[PDB]
């Protein structure tokens, strides 16, 4: 019974500095929240109404200085210079009963830094390229049956040939547990000389069709769009550098009808927007006057944010249709979060 | 005088008080990080 | 439980509640929600321009 | 000048409510302050 | 833990001696914010 | 583990679940961690993963 | 620096970007000043450049 006095005290006195240790945790946890929190802030008001705001160097600046922070508070938590929550940590356990191997586990985060543990990013360009999700094409979003893995609920969904994104982002959104998925594209367009005539081509959003005609110069289809906002509900900008931009709240994939005009040479070449940016450099055009253009058709992108762990896969070209060669949502990147 | 200094002037002032503000948006960062890290030094004293 | 006492939490409290009440007193006499000072350096810049 | 008035000038019919706030969270922590530092005193002056 | 706590006192006073520092900071960069200010007003009156 | 699951059972005295969703050692770790309680296990991921 | 920029890579451990237009000393310090979170990295420049 002294044995046991004995131990129950002094495993009663290591619970107190296990407590004591979860309480400092909890503290640097609670000031991790803080900064996400202003970080929300930041990242809301950095919306600038995308155009108003031309301190953006400094407000990525801000944004930085609040990440530098965030990773000492990582650091200087050091209860006993053996700090908790980054860097490593041993995954201790405090023993607090009179027996050999009578304990209790901790499971503290590896850090509140960078990719090594924010959230896990499933895109189209991250492996190497993205294949027709995400870019321009002749045939269209193909077959297959792109596998789902996390929480162990997998998902086999169904995309068949010819989904637009918005369809395959409804799809594979609901089953898998937190998860989401948006549909995005966005895509410019620059009308190149046109040699006796126009381009009297047409474009078919989704379910109805476009009719424009006489299409010269990028200013003339800038127009044509403007005009025909009510029937197509894709907002179109055309700034003073000429590069006509083109971008769908919903996310269709918008397609280019035949190239029936009056020209004999000229073609509006197109890019899209990759998943997390760097908008494509290589120009490939939807219509051409005279012979027939390839990559007729324009399908955006979808983005896979995912908190814990989410992996993807597909039989050959049902992986790489989604999001390339990916088959992991590692790459997490908060640092290189810009703004 | 005349001429030029009615818009060189112009043409100073602005990327002048663009780089001021530059500096109080450093400033600023520098500062809501020392609040933050008082906040969380007087929480990880006291917890200590 | 003598040699401290765990009620410094008051004391954090109070001194984030005392910077606090500085800034809304600023806030108040200067009638701007967007101080002079580093508060919103980009509302600071958009009220510049 | 509305754009200033609307991104500058308080809209303080809320801040006049949050500095009422704080005024009573201020005196409410002195008060739990002045009861708390009371508490070692009583239990040394009684259990010694 | 002493040497730590008292570690953390030195450095939150270090730091409020920061704060004060990066604050006369700002009041001189807002002042001569306002300078810039009444600069352009100057010179946009020096169109004359 | 290439092309496909690692999906397996796992037998732990009289309660027995059978895991799914494997494919890599956090992935093993955080499935049976969630199922630590049912099996009466204690499932922890160290620093080296 | 002479006749074009001494566009570089920046390697540091895992995170990995690549700076362009050097030109100058306070080119480089303000750069990395801006890619500093990124690759985690403390760019100060003092007083003597």
């Amino acid at each position: 019974l002294s044995n046991q006095i004995s131990g129950l005290n002094v495993a009663t006195r290591n619970a107190n500095d296990g407590i004591s240790l979860a309480q400092t945790a909890e503290g640097a946890l609670q000031q991790s929240t803080n900064i996400l929190q202003r970080i929300r802030d930041l990242a809301l008001q950095s919306a600038n109404g995308s155009n108003s705001d031309a301190d953006r160097a400094a407000l990525q600046k801000e944004v930085a200085a609040q990440q530098a922070e965030l990773t000492r508070i990582s650091d200087t938590t050091t209860f006993g210079g053996r700090k908790l929550l980054d860097g490593s940590f041993g995954t201790t356990s405090f023993q607090v009963g009179s027996n050999a191997y009578e304990t209790i586990d901790i499971s503290l985060q590896n850090a509140s830094a960078s990719a090594i543990g924010s959230y896990q990013v499933g895109s189209n360009g991250a492996g190497t390229v993205a294949s027709v999700a995400g870019t321009a094409t002749a045939s269209g979003i193909a077959s297959g049956t792109v596998n789902l893995v996390g929480g162990g609920q997998v998902k086999n969904i169904a995309i068949a040939a010819g989904d637009s994104a918005k369809a395959i982002a409804e799809k594979m959104d609901g089953a898998i547990p937190n998860l989401s998925a948006r549909a995005r594209t966005v895509f410019t367009a620059d009308v190149s000389g046109v040699t006796g005539g126009s381009l009297n081509f047409d474009v078919t959003v989704g379910s109805n069709t476009v009719s424009l005609a006489g299409v010269t110069s990028t200013q003339d289809l800038a127009d044509q769009l403007n005009s025909n906002s009510s029937k197509l509900g894709i907002t179109a900008s055309i700034n003073d550098k000429g590069v006509l931009t083109i971008t769908s709240a919903t996310g269709e994939n918008v397609k280019f009808g035949a190239q029936t005009g009056t020209a004999t040479a000229g073609q509006v070449a197109v890019k899209v927007q990759g998943s997390d940016g760097k908008f494509e450099a290589a120009a490939k055009n939807v219509v051409a006057a005279g012979t027939a253009a390839t990559t007729t058709i324009v399908t955006g992108y979808v983005q896979l944010n995912s908190p814990t762990a989410y992996s993807v896969s597909g039989t050959g070209t049902q992986a790489s249709q989604v999001f390339g060669n990916a088959s992991a949502a590692q790459k997490s990147s908060v640092a290189s979060v810009d703004i | 005088s005349t001429a030029d200094g009615a818009q060189n002037a112009i043409a100073v002032v602005d990327n002048a008080l663009a780089a001021i503000d530059a500096q109080r948006a450093d400033l600023a960062a520098v500062q809501n990080r020392f609040k933050n890290t008082i906040d969380n030094l007087t929480n990880i004293s006291e917890n200590a | 439980v003598n040699t401290n006492i765990a009620s410094l939490n008051t004391q954090r409290n109070l001194n984030a509640s005392s910077n606090d009440l500085n800034t809304s007193l600023q806030r108040l006499t200067t009638g701007y929600r967007i101080n002079s000072a580093k508060d919103d350096a980009a509302g600071l810049q958009i009220s510049n321009r | 000048t509305n754009a200033r008035s609307r991104i500058k000038d308080t809209d303080f019919a809320a801040e006049t409510a949050a500095l009422s706030k704080n005024q009573v969270l201020q005196q409410a922590g002195t008060a739990i302050l002045a009861q708390a530092n009371q508490l070692p005193q009583a239990v040394l002056s009684l259990l010694r």
